[PDB]
């Protein structure tokens, strides 16, 4: 019941990454391999993985039981860049 | 763009029983974090075989990816 | 206030030194000039560090305070450092 | 070891007017872990040195540092 869960959400995120590599090539016609695609996808998986375990963490330690704005601010607070386009 | 319940199964894959819960406003964030970090993969990896799309343009860019996203400056 | 900088590691250098001649064995081993030099620094500005991470995370609580929980949190990723620096 | 009063000003480097307020029980485990630290720097530096090859410099401990720069 939860293998066909992680399957079809890597299945999911495999559609979102496949958009983002249209759009951002194309504009210069360039090839890229199934292993390529593979390996991003693995990558942004555990990357949503390794952060989804450090904004639970700092939920957590304000007491609360949902993650916050505070939290993914908290999150990004090296990373003034990325704390800027994720708002709008 | 993505899910919104989807996010949450993967942002708690490294968590016990019952998944973590995510504020309303949260969820359009961590969207544009995922584009983000999918986009700047590519571009780097781009760059690294125009430079010196395989298995080991990836690699190659990897490393700073992590250190620049997720994390610093 | 560079001045503050030269002050606060001339003080650090007293314990690096100490730590660099422990488990030394009291003098046995060079260390350059460089050596100690970059030590200092590296010492003096994973402190500095440290201690902005730490602020945030007990602001983050709420809290004017920097408490256990915010340094715990800080060595969330090392278990091994979060038993030793309580023992 | 290194006084109180030296840490939380070093801690402090980054930020405020007044330096930042710490619980009496968390002063000591600050010491402790900048014990460690230097130890961790110091007998890694001498274990890079002879991995590679009594005189240690810029350049072991460099080689021990991560991809940290925190100037360049």
């Amino acid at each position: 019941n939860d293998d066909e869960d992680r399957a079809q959400l890597k299945a999911r995120l495999w559609i979102r990454v496949e958009e983002r590599l249209q759009q951002v090539l194309s504009s210069e016609d360039i090839k890229y391999t199934p292993r390529f695609i593979n390996s991003l996808l693995e990558l942004a998986y555990l990357q949503l993985g390794e952060m989804g375990s450090d904004l639970q963490a700092f939920a957590r330690h304000a007491g609360r039981g949902v993650v916050n704005k505070s939290d993914l601010m908290l999150y990004l607070r090296k990373q003034p860049d990325l704390q800027e386009r994720v708002t709008q | 763009m993505l899910s919104k319940e989807a996010l949450i199964k993967i942002l708690s894959q490294n968590e016990g029983g019952n998944d973590m819960k995510i504020a309303d406003e949260v969820v359009p964030m961590i969207q544009k974090y995922l584009d983000i970090f999918i986009d700047e993969a590519v571009l780097r990896s781009l760059q690294s075989h125009k430079d010196i799309l395989s298995h080991q343009d990836l690699e190659r860019i990897v490393g700073l990816l992590l250190m620049d996203m997720l994390e610093h400056h």
